[PDB]
């Protein structure tokens, strides 16, 4: 199953074998029963080339888990300022919402993220 | 003249508890769904409804656990809630 | 006697809400593998003699028109009515397509006084959908 082989190597930081099993027509979109998927991954674990190869290959960057998180709102828990300049740039939803009402914006304020407030 | 509850012959088979999440696979469809269907295939000849739906809730409770790349989403259980105001018990062999 | 009648001369009607793709609008995602439930519900219960109707991506108010105009139906040659609903949910709600509907609503159609066809008879529904989002973290036995 290249799908799960991918979500896999995406949560290592593999780049390689995430640029392997992508050649080999891995699912950049595939997904775990909770929704998550690569680019979740990629972008909560601070992996900013494996973001970028995820989204250049058609990744859903506006895919939600079951509790509503997007990987612009997991790029924002961590505070990750490229991996979301990169997700705002492949046009990631700063209007869409999680389970707790809570946006990328506001998480921002959460962590006091001062610098991620503004892009 | 006798009256009955409007209310009353109505079974909600819920495929989890109030207030949660109810686990899907891509492949294999819903946890309950599977686990409804495998019942009523193995014991709507044998069972009464209820006991049916009981086997369902201990199939799923026992044989399903979530796998997530995620933690937060890992390892996690379901319960299905059967609501019955039925009057009667419900055999299909009947 | 204990047992609800079941030999009338029809089981009943199997209808079955099947909803996989939601409009952009409301921001829910694909249910992938409800179409495995719902071909699984199908045989099951076309298997125990029920008349199984399937109907697939219905918006609120299609699904509210369908339950209404069901209930307003000839029940009087069947033993029993089930509705499977598979879809996104909350609680007390069940999603169409398009957004929320009220379970109570659904089910009132099919009431003891507005459905005198299904008068004394089983009236089931089997809700595979969300009643929120808490997660069940079990326990070790």
């Amino acid at each position: 199953d290249l799908g799960k082989k991918l979500l896999e190597a995406t949560r290592a930081g593999q780049d390689d074998e995430v640029r392997i099993l992508m050649a080999n027509g891995a699912d950049v979109n595939a997904m775990d029963d909770a929704g998550v998927t690569p680019l979740h991954l990629a972008a909560k674990r601070g992996h900013l080339e494996i973001v970028e190869v995820l989204l250049k290959h058609g990744a859903d960057v506006n895919a939600s888990d079951i509790w509503g998180r997007t990987p612009l709102h997991l790029a924002a828990t961590v505070g990750h300022l490229e991996i979301v300049e990169v997700l705002l740039e492949y046009g990631a939803d700063v209007n869409a919402q999680d389970k707790f009402g809570k946006t990328a914006f506001d998480i921002s304020i959460d962590n006091g993220n001062e610098d991620l407030a503004e892009i | 003249c006798h009256k009955i509850p409007v209310e009353a012959d109505f079974l909600y088979a819920y495929s989890t508890a109030p207030g949660y999440y109810s686990w899907r696979n891509s492949k294999d469809g819903s946890w309950f769904i599977q686990s409804l269907c495998a019942m009523l295939k193995q014991y709507a000849d044998k069972l009464e409804f209820m006991h049916i739906l009981t086997r369902v809730n201990r199939k799923v409770a026992t044989e399903f656990e979530s796998f997530s790349f995620d933690a937060t989403f890992h390892a996690k259980k379901q319960i299905p809630c059967i609501v019955s105001m039925l009057t009667k018990e419900l055999y299909f062999y009947h | 006697d204990n047992s609800y009648k079941m030999d009338y001369p029809e089981m009943g009607l199997c209808i079955i809400i099947n909803n996989k793709n939601f409009h952009k609008s409301t921001g829910m995602t694909s249910r992938s593998g409800t179409d495995v439930d719902a071909a699984n519900l199908r045989e099951t219960f076309r298997n125990l003699k029920y008349e199984v109707r399937n109907k697939n991506d219905l918006t609120r108010e299609e699904i509210v028109e369908l339950m209404r105009d069901v209930s307003k139906e000839d029940h009087s040659k069947r033993s029993s009515f089930v509705c499977v609903l598979l879809s996104h949910g909350e609680e007390g709600i069940i999603f169409g397509t398009n957004g929320p509907v009220d379970l109570k609503k659904i089910t009132n159609f099919f009431r003891g006084d507005r459905c005198r066809s299904l008068t004394g008879k089983p009236k089931l529904f089997i809700i595979q959908a969300c009643r929120g989002t808490e997660l069940d973290c079990g326990i070790e036995t």
